[PDB]
């Protein structure tokens, strides 16, 4: 996330057994880290190996 | 100095109250603790965590 002039990422490492779909159950996502970018950002990509 | 009236302010926070050692675990991100009336009721130190 992106937040007044700033560039927030949170995480999460939940192990799970149940392969089909998403789980049902809560896991909080904590602000792993902060850093002020801010940008006008529009689109979006993934980078597979 | 704790367990004496003392008036303080950490970060700028400002007020006046006891300094006592607390148990509760903050998560590494977070800085200030609040009460349900949103008061400030516990603080992260800022020179020694």
């Amino acid at each position: 996330k992106n937040i007044d002039g700033y560039f927030k990422i949170y995480s999460k490492h939940t192990p799970i057994n149940l392969v089909r779909d998403l789980p049902q159950g809560f896991s909080a996502l904590e602000p792993l880290v902060d850093l002020p970018i801010g940008i006008n950002i529009t689109r979006f990509q993934t980078l597979l190996a | 100095v704790k367990n004496k009236c003392v008036n303080f302010n950490f970060n700028g926070l400002t007020g006046t109250g006891v300094l006592t050692e607390s148990n509760k675990k903050f998560l590494p991100f977070q800085q200030f603790g609040r009460d349900i009336a949103d008061t400030t009721d516990a603080v992260r130190d800022p020179q020694t965590l």
